[PDB]
């Protein structure tokens, strides 16, 4: 059956022209996209593997799109924050998140780069405590800092073996936004100190003085000297003898890149995240020296100033992938994301005059371009909508659906000649 | 309350400074030497020399010292029981660190209370005031509870008024 | 640090305070690095100087105290004691020292009688106590030393220490016939008997009455009956030094037990010593089987996997021997006793035999067809022993190995040799942790229910006073959902070890504490208390120990519960309940399951939108992310607690929601049910005069009754899973259907 597809893309189509909100269209886009990437890929033909990951990337596709052009789009704007200087650090940190929309952006960027990422299953056979070289006997202290204090030696293999799949587990958690669940596996598998790290990740606010987030909060949280449990955290990053995934944890948190050994496994999706956390950081952090909330005592270690746009890290990190740079809705993903996107709906509009070698593309960049039409009246140039229009009503035809042309004409006076 | 509190601990500190400071001149470890500079309500330095021995993860831990994260609190205090039940040997100072984190130094099962004599009671004052559980207590209760586990000197003035501070009722 | 490093700081601090009074107050601290320097003249001279300006330190004076203890001079370091002591009435430890060493250097002055009493108090019945006493009484006089033993036994029947010097006087006047008497009266103790020191002074007492001048001449009659009691000790003994005790004392122990056995066998007859003989026969190879798995875990893989297959020959050998008979013994206690330690034996060798057995196919049968040549026996007394011993009057190469059953054991023959040794090893919390644990790889789950009845008789399954956590209410249910924390914590802590570096496998000796010393702590506190073995003193000091943890497991404020534990408990009471008969049960297990549900479903909300968990501060069982909850559970929890819910609904009378919700779901479950409750109201409705359109409807539930219970056996034939789902035995499915259509 599957060959049905169109179908629900026009469905959908059909059901908006008709209970004459438009951001509905691309929701169910996404989850039509959905569906078919489980069909072809829960039993098929191994050439099937191949047009299910086109068709599951079709679909974080469509909800990148609704995300950011819901956050740009149905922008009715808000009452501005006043800060006072008494107030504290986290509502700084939300004051620029509120008042600075580009960066913002990179925040709903990172929140889908997040639910897209691969998690392992929970490690099974986890042990009843940790380091449990303590009955070899030779740990004087118990404390995570003991075998750095002196030679690594100290700690038994099996255990090292087993804080590496802690440390990767965390690690893998903490890619995909799962922090909560990287907090439970720390306090449940006994790496109690650990848990108290990812503790630090709040910034301080307090009900009772930053009055306008006394809805959210009945007691103060978060850490007051941010600054330096940031270099705390960035430096013990740089300390070896820990092992790699750990030390890529501390590298997230510190808003840097984790070390070589971790960082060559990280996939387009991975590392783009991990240079947009970088620039987030980075800009957060100048925001609250600009308005002197950081104390100098804090300056602990250099850090770098200088956030990228998000224009270079994508240029870099594209330069760092290439293969998968090039894949033809991953570069719809990077236009969305700097908003060039009618730029490049006229472009693969004059790709025909190798985008008709891939199926979906066509299809997509149809459906994109209406759906951007309605959203914003005047988005895509008339002409492009004809000619895509026109081309793909063409494949209906080839298909043989031509049943379900109509709906694609109502954009046009054109379609007199239907 | 938390500016009367900032004013006072930072006046203790200075009270506490040149004992301390000789302490941490005589220390010949460096993990007592970061409890010494926890001592003088230096949570920077500590996390610096930590990172510096080498000691990594407590240094992110000491971060924690001063906001009265309760969820650390009872982290703090497990790991110390589990310690204190088994625990074949933890370092020393380690153990009086995390007692630190813990929020009831004194008022605790791995009580720096023995440190009664070799510190001056202002100092260990300190102790409950910085760390101790600030948020939950008025300043006056928080001072009394310390108070409460620790006789001072009859003689001693400035005893004396954090005794009528505490005495508030 | 040096001689250099102390006496610099003088110039250090003395180049930051130059007054008198501050250069005196640093005293201490100078002297607290000096008696890091073994300086003990200067140490005490700078500490003494401080205790010149600060007279009322409590902490320096002891100091002073403890540096002339270095310094053995009594009348001084005593004296230091006391002033911190009246300073400061909570060191209770220093008014132990003063009565410790009041008593040690003179008794003459009623001083060191008057601090005695006080540490007596502050330490109710310590085993320093009583120590004091007996020193106290030492400055002809014999017939003193007994009396207090003597009232000292009275109130401490139960002391270790005590009991042993009883035999030592009765053995000091030689009068060994007594040592014995009371080491055989003392056997029926079941503390004694677990204690390692005891039963090694057993073993001694009773051997020297049998080469004594004594035993000949009084008679032969009574020959046989001590003589059971040694071997007795030597099970026990043999117990515990293999758990405790390192790899040569437990080979040592073993040549004992073997030349005792060899030497009993001879005499034979029909009566409590051959009866003994049988039983202790099988403790020997299970003990020797345990045994020789410690000595491979150690050692390399070729070494294990022959000596693994030599101990399940052993086990084997004493999972084999008959249940001794009990009938044949003089009293109720003795036969009691000899039946307890039966099933221990067929439990622990019964579950080390599957574990060994489920490592790959038949393998049991391969153990016996290849070593139960006599060529084995050679092979086991060459792992064990050295050669060089005589083999002759070894027992274990004169032993007649015939006919090995080579069948491995049935778990319900398993689950009443479990049950009925419980009391084998006082229900120390890591025997059940173990058994516990030992059928967590198996498809039957142990009657915990059952056991904790076996301790703590007329303990009530849930108590009526619920509101509060004083622990006079504590309940069968509060320890059975102990229990399963302790092992399902303890399962994820072994786990999380081996990983690093078969868990199954060890056997019980070998492995060391299983549960955490908090657990274990509690546990020891309950039983005390509730076996009314407390001490007076104590009794608070329990009580309030016991009452720490109620409040966890009953999830109420502050439970260090992650939620995984909870659905654990909360299902695992459910299928416990769901399959009990009678409706007391019923409902207070399915209740306390609710109760957990509806602890637990909060947290499964925040979870099923991918937020994070709220830590614990300590908790009481360790968290951990191996089982961490996932949103791929989360809707099936969400279904299996609905179902409880409707269980619950249907015990109380809401039969219109439970039936509701049933039916809202198609599972296996749900279907016994729904059957269960559709039959009842067709049963009592079905023959009594009434209204004949109310028969027919009747009729109409019996009639979908079938329909469920044969929808169950339909979907149970088909696949195997749905089969393990049945909240009661497939069995007892088919059984009432056979019923309900003859109806």
């Amino acid at each position: 059956y599957q060959t049905e597809r169109f179908t629900k893309f026009s469905d959908t189509l059909k059901e908006f022209k008709i209970e004459q909100d438009p951001f509905n269209i691309i929701r169910e886009f996404r989850s039509a996209a959905g569906q078919l990437a489980l069909d072809l890929a829960n039993s098929g033909d191994e050439s099937n593997v191949i047009s299910s990951k086109d068709w599951e990337l079709e679909a974080r596709f469509w909800h990148l799109v609704e995300l950011l052009l819901v956050f740009r789009n149905a922008d009715l704007d808000l009452d501005e924050m006043e800060l006072h200087p008494y107030n504290s650090r986290g509502l700084f940190e939300k004051k620029l998140m509120q008042d600075n929309k580009q960066l913002y952006q990179i925040w709903i960027v990172m929140v889908w780069l997040k639910e897209n990422t691969y998690v392992m299953e929970r490690p099974k056979n986890v042990p009843t405590s940790k380091w449990l070289s303590i009955t070899s006997g030779g740990l004087k202290s118990c404390d995570l800092d003991f075998p750095l204090r002196e030679n690594t030696n100290v700690l038994d293999v099996k255990d090292k073996e087993e804080d590496h799949i802690f440390f990767k587990y965390i690690y893998e958690l903490i890619l995909a936004g799962a922090i909560d669940e990287a907090l439970e596996e720390a306090k449940l598998s006994d790496n109690i100190s650990i848990c108290m790290i990812l503790c630090g990740i709040q910034e301080y606010l307090n009900p009772v003085i930053d009055t306008q987030i006394a809805n959210e909060f009945n007691t103060q949280q978060g850490i007051k000297k941010h600054s330096l449990w940031r270099r705390t955290v960035y430096s013990l990053s740089q300390q070896a003898g820990l092992d790699p995934y750990e030390r890529a944890i501390y590298s997230y948190l510190s808003g840097a890149i984790p070390n070589q050994e971790v960082l060559q496994y990280s996939d387009w999706e991975s590392d783009l995240h991990i240079h947009l956390n970088q620039i987030l950081q980075t800009e957060i952090e100048n925001y609250l020296l600009e308005n002197n909330q950081v104390g100098t005592d804090e300056l602990i270690l250099p850090l770098p100033s200088h956030a990228l746009t998000v224009q270079e890290v994508l240029n870099r990190v594209a330069s760092r992938h290439p293969s998968e740079s090039e894949h033809p809705i991953r570069v719809l993903m990077a236009s969305v994301i700097l908003d060039s996107l009618p730029s490049v709906i006229h472009s693969s509009v004059e790709m025909l005059l190798d985008i008709i070698d891939k199926p979906y593309l066509l299809r997509i960049v149809t459906h994109l371009a209406i759906c951007l039409d309605i959203i914003n009246p005047g988005s895509v140039e008339e002409v492009d909508k004809s000619k895509l229009i026109t081309t793909y009503i063409s494949l209906l035809k080839l298909q043989g659906l031509y049943e379900n042309i109509p709906i694609y004409a109502t954009f046009l006076n054109e379609s007199d000649c239907l | 309350k938390k500016e009367r509190h900032c004013r006072l601990t930072s006046w203790i500190v200075s009270q506490i400074g040149p004992e301390i400071e000789e302490k941490i001149r005589n220390s010949s470890n460096e993990i007592e030497q970061i409890f010494l500079y926890l001592l003088l309500n230096d949570v920077v330095r500590a996390s610096k020399l930590a990172i510096e021995s080498k000691n990594g993860h407590l240094s992110v831990l000491i971060s924690y010292l001063g906001s009265n994260d309760p969820r650390i609190r009872d982290l703090a205090e497990l790991q110390l029981q589990k310690w204190s039940t088994g625990g074949c040997s933890i370092d020393k100072n380690i153990s009086k660190i995390y007692k630190l984190l813990s929020g009831s130094p004194f008022e605790g099962l791995f009580s720096l209370k023995e440190l009664e004599s070799e510190f001056s009671w202002l100092c260990l004052l300190n102790l409950t005031l910085c760390y101790g559980q600030i948020d939950e207590y008025s300043l006056e209760s928080l001072v009394q509870s310390h108070l409460d586990k620790f006789s001072l000197p009859y003689d001693d003035p400035i005893g004396v008024i954090f005794q009528l501070y505490a005495a508030n009722e | 640090r040096s001689k250099a490093d102390v006496e610099r700081y003088i110039a250090s601090v003395q180049g930051s305070t130059p007054s008198p009074r501050q250069k005196s107050m640093k005293g201490f601290y100078f002297a607290k690095l000096y008696y890091e320097a073994k300086e003990y003249d200067l140490a005490k001279k700078y500490i003494c100087t401080y205790i010149n300006v600060q007279e009322r330190d409590p902490k320096a004076h002891r100091f002073l105290g403890l540096l002339y203890e270095l310094e053995e001079n009594t009348d001084k370091a005593v004296e230091c004691y006391r002033r911190s002591v009246e300073l400061n009435p909570t060191q209770k430890d220093l008014v132990l020292k003063i009565a410790e060493l009041l008593c040690k250097n003179d008794v003459t002055d009623g001083r060191a009688k008057y601090w005695l009493e006080r540490a007596a108090k502050l330490f109710p019945g310590s085993p320093a106590i009583y120590k004091l006493k007996e020193q106290l009484l030492d400055c002809g006089g014999w017939n003193k030393l007994f009396d207090l033993i003597q009232s000292e036994l009275y109130v401490r029947p139960d002391d270790v220490h005590v009991n042993i010097r009883l035999v030592e006087v009765y053995r000091s006047t030689k009068r060994l016939k007594d040592a014995v008497a009371h080491c055989h009266e003392a056997e029926r103790n079941i503390a004694l008997r677990s204690s390692l020191e005891w039963n090694s002074c057993v073993v001694q007492t009773l051997k020297e009455y049998l080469e004594s001048l004594q035993c000949l001449e009084s008679d032969k009659s009574d020959w046989r009956a001590t003589n059971t009691d040694l071997l007795l000790a030597y099970a026990n003994l043999m117990l515990l030094t293999l758990s405790t005790r390192d790899v040569q004392e437990s080979r040592e122990l073993l040549q004992s037990f073997d030349s005792a056995l060899q030497s009993v066998k001879s005499l034979g007859g029909n009566d409590e010593l051959s009866a003994t003989f049988l039983e202790m026969k099988g403790h020997f190879y299970m003990h020797a089987g345990s045994l020789l798995l410690k000595m491979g875990q150690h050692s390399s893989n070729v070494q294990w996997r022959a000596l693994s297959e030599l101990a399940a020959l052993c086990y084997l050998i004493a999972f084999q021997v008959p249940r001794p008979k009990i009938k044949l013994i003089k009293g109720e206690a003795g036969q009691n006793l000899l039946e307890m330690m039966a099933c221990d034996r067929l439990s622990q060798s019964g579950h080390m035999l599957l574990n060994l057995s489920r490592g790959k196919q038949d393998f049991l049968k391969e153990i016996v067809e290849t070593f139960a040549n006599k060529s084995g026996q050679s092979a086991l007394y060459d792992a064990l022993f050295s050669s060089q011993s005589p083999k002759d009057t070894s027992f274990l190469g004169s032993d007649d190995i015939g006919n090995i059953d080579v069948r491995e054991p049935e778990l319900e023959d398993l689950t009443r040799y479990d049950v009925g040794a419980i009391r084998a090893h006082n229900g120390s919390l890591q025997h059940l942790t173990w058994l516990g644990l030992q059928w967590n790889s198996l498809p039957a789950l142990p009657g915990i229910r059952k056991w904790l009845k076996q301790l703590f008789h007329h303990l009530p399954h849930e108590t009526s006073r619920l509101e509060t956590n004083a622990p006079e209410s504590i309940c069968i249910l509060d320890l059975e959902v102990f229990l399963l924390g302790v092992v399902y914590t303890s399962h994820l802590q072994l786990k999380e070890k081996c990983n690093s570096h078969q868990p199954l496998c060890l056997p019980l000796p070998v492995c060391k504490q299983l549960c955490t010393e908090r657990q274990k702590s509690w546990w020891d506190a309950v039983c005390t208390l509730i076996h009314r073995k407390a001490v007076p003193g104590n009794v608070a000091k329990l009580r309030l120990l016991v009452q720490h943890e109620i409040n966890t497991l009953r999830a109420q404020e502050k439970h260090g519960l992650q939620p995984a534990l909870l659905v654990h408990w909360a299902e695992c009471l459910q299928k416990t309940g769901s399959g009990l008969n009678s409706f007391y049960d019923q409902r207070e297990y399915m209740g306390r399951s609710v109760h957990y549900w509806k602890k637990v479903l909060p947290l499964l909300k925040i979870i099923k939108k991918k937020n994070s968990i709220p830590e614990p501060i300590d908790p009481l069982f360790k968290h951990f992310h191996s089982v961490d909850i996932q949103a791929s559970e989360i809707v099936e929890y969400e279904e299996d607690a609905h179902i409880t819910f409707a269980i619950l609904d249907a015990v109380n009378g809401n039969i219109e929601d439970a039936v509701t919700a049933f039916e809202s779901i198609k599972s296996v479950v749900s279907y016994w049910n729904l059957a269960l409750i559709f039959h009842r109201k067709a049963e009592d409705i079905e023959n009594d005069a009434l209204s004949p359109e109310e028969q027919e409807e009747c009729k109409n539930y019996l009639r979908k009754t079938r329909d469920y219970l044969i929808k169950i056996i339909d979907d149970s034939d088909s696949n195997l899973s749905v089969v393990k789902k049945l909240p009661v035995p497939l069995e007892s499915v088919k059984e009432m259907l056979n019923s309900v259509m003859q109806e």
